[PDB]
């Protein structure tokens, strides 16, 4: 079991760790989060009492490195930071739990939740999304575009997801463009799978961490860009069967998870009719068709 | 964006354009069968494609057996449309390619956009205005070359005969769409209107007759009564 220590918490902030998440008070102390799972990518996130604004993370792996949170009050923001020292850390942990300023990441053996969230979500892509290749985690936040927005202007606080844009030459073959456009088989699996990707896996990954940025921080890119992989897969008359299967329970998992309050902004209704009730996949996500149904069925 | 009355004369500026009307692209025949079920029975159609500066007319007739064996027809068409105008589109050299198409559709928009994708710098836009081009078959010249047609054939007509030399392609436009519109509404009293005097002829290279300036007015006029009337005879009025 990992942990991510605080140097302090000098202003009031609501942090979030994965799905969980406890109000910090204004010079309250608390010295950080433990027990944190081990052999999953995490995100540590933060939406100060001042300024709800621009909620604000870093997605890490606690095997990449020792990682602690410190307050810069010049930059305002509370800053994941990399401590070389691993015998400095553990001297500098241990006294923290012994003392009890430590939150417990606090998982329920019955949940699979956050696996399940983050099953196919690898830090090393994560970091060729948000290139920052000095640190070991990556700093996500509401008001990042993506380069697929910069398109349509930082090019180093983007977040590069795979273009991905149904009326493009990429997407469509000269002499099929009829057929490429209301079937996207050639595009998922070709251009996009065997091509870009490489295998469904870095597929998925790439897809459940769009959503996650969604859902964290309200980003509306990632939120783009969660639906666009969706719509690709749903709109191919042409997916291998496990891939359907397993979209089924991953977007089971996101729709489930999803605050009840947030599916107004995080959930587009076009895309969600077409892929439930008109695309080729219509029949293929029962899981997801089922909570969907139970729970918004206002959206539909 | 769309083409609507407040930007109505952009159409006869200098930007070559066309409007295309995919809506007799693909026609039928509804007839019973001996069982006495229902079949369609397909009959040539045509791209109704109109420079609206100048008139030409560059109607691609479609033959009944570009459907063979095909399935969803009225989707295909569509494509078929948007397919044959980017091909007119690529015959052409750069400076006569157009700079704007408008579809009169919405339909249109995504199969032209995806036949277009190599013309990035070709705007395709949709219309707000109910253009009477679906009565371009009333037409006899066009009907006629239509229907006889045994083979995929491209034939180009000016829809506004020799007009331009008197009057301005606003002018020509406005008469094309109150012809149209008359003959869509009631294609019977809007005939008779047009070819009721004998002495009057369609030139042999022309689509419309040879109309005086003041012929025109009269026409003109009566083409509005009967779209007037009609419009009455319709919701009594
Ligand atoms: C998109 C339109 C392309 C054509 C080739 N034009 C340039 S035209 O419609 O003005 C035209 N001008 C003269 N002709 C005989 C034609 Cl036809």
């Amino acid at each position: 079991m990992n942990t991510v220590p605080f140097t302090s918490a000098p202003i009031e902030v609501t942090i979030g760790i994965d799905q969980y998440s406890f109000n910090v008070k204004e010079n309250q102390p608390f010295h950080g989060i433990k027990d944190i799972p081990i052999g999953h990518v995490h995100v540590i996130h933060f939406q100060h009492a001042d300024n709800s604004s621009m909620r604000y993370g870093y997605w890490f792996d606690c095997r990449m490195g020792n990682f602690y949170i410190q307050y810069d009050p010049k930059d305002g923001l509370y800053k994941m930071m990399e401590e070389r020292d691993g015998a400095k850390f553990e001297n500098i942990v241990h006294n923290f739990k012994e003392r009890q300023m430590m939150v417990s990441y606090p998982k329920i053996d019955e949940d699979d939740t956050w696996y399940n969230l983050t099953e196919f979500v690898q830090m090393d892509k994560i970091r060729k999304i948000v290139r920052k290749d000095e640190n070991q985690f990556s700093y996500v936040d509401s008001s990042m575009t993506t380069v697929q927005e910069n398109e349509l202007s930082d090019p180093a606080h983007s977040l590069n997801y795979t273009v991905i844009n149904f009326k493009s030459r990429e997407a469509i073959r000269p002499g099929h463009e009829m057929e490429d456009f209301l079937d996207k088989s050639y595009y998922l699996n070709t251009v996009m799978l065997q091509g870009i990707f490489k295998n469904s896996s870095n597929y998925f990954g790439e897809l459940q961490f769009a959503f996650l940025n969604a859902m964290f921080f309200g980003n509306y890119g990632s939120s783009l860009q969660w639906h666009a992989m969706i719509e690709l897969i749903c709109s191919s008359a042409t997916v291998p069967k496990h891939m359907l299967d397993k979209l089924d329970e991953i977007l089971y998992y996101q729709i489930k998870t999803l605050p009840e309050q947030y599916s107004d902004i995080l959930l587009n209704e076009r895309v969600w009719n077409i892929c439930l009730y008109s695309s080729f996949q219509k029949n293929s996500l029962h899981n997801t068709e089922k909570i969907m149904e139970n729970k918004y069925p206002e959206l539909l | 964006g769309a083409m609507n009355s407040s930007n109505y004369a952009e159409l006869f500026n200098n930007d070559i354009k066309l409007f295309v009307d995919d809506t007799n692209v693909y026609r039928v025949t509804v007839h019973k069968t001996f069982e006495g079920n229902v079949a369609t029975k397909a009959i040539n159609g045509c791209i109704f494609t109109l420079n609206p500066k100048t008139g030409h007319l560059f109607l691609k007739i479609i033959h009944t057996s570009v459907w063979a064996g095909q399935k969803r027809l009225s989707q295909l068409a569509k494509w078929k449309t948007a397919e044959e105008v980017s091909a007119l589109v690529r015959s052409l050299p750069k400076e006569e390619q157009p700079k704007q198409i408008i579809v009169t559709r919405k339909a249109m928009l995504d199969p032209l956009e995806v036949h277009m994708l190599d013309f990035p710098n070709i705007a395709i836009r949709p219309t707000e205005l109910r253009l009477p081009f679906s009565a371009a078959m009333s037409i006899d010249k066009l009907s006629d070359v239509v229907m006889k047609a045994t083979e995929p054939q491209m034939v180009l007509f000016n829809i506004y005969d020799d007009w331009l030399d008197r009057i301005s392609s606003y002018t020509a436009f406005s008469r094309l769409t109150l012809l149209l519109r008359a003959l869509k509404t009631n294609e019977e009293s809007a005939k008779m209107i047009l070819l009721s005097d004998p002495t009057i002829t369609i030139k042999s290279y022309h689509l419309w007759p040879s109309f005086t300036d003041e012929q025109w007015i009269t026409i003109e006029s009566q083409m509005r009564d009967l779209i007037l009337t009609e419009y009455g005879r319709k919701y009594n009025v």
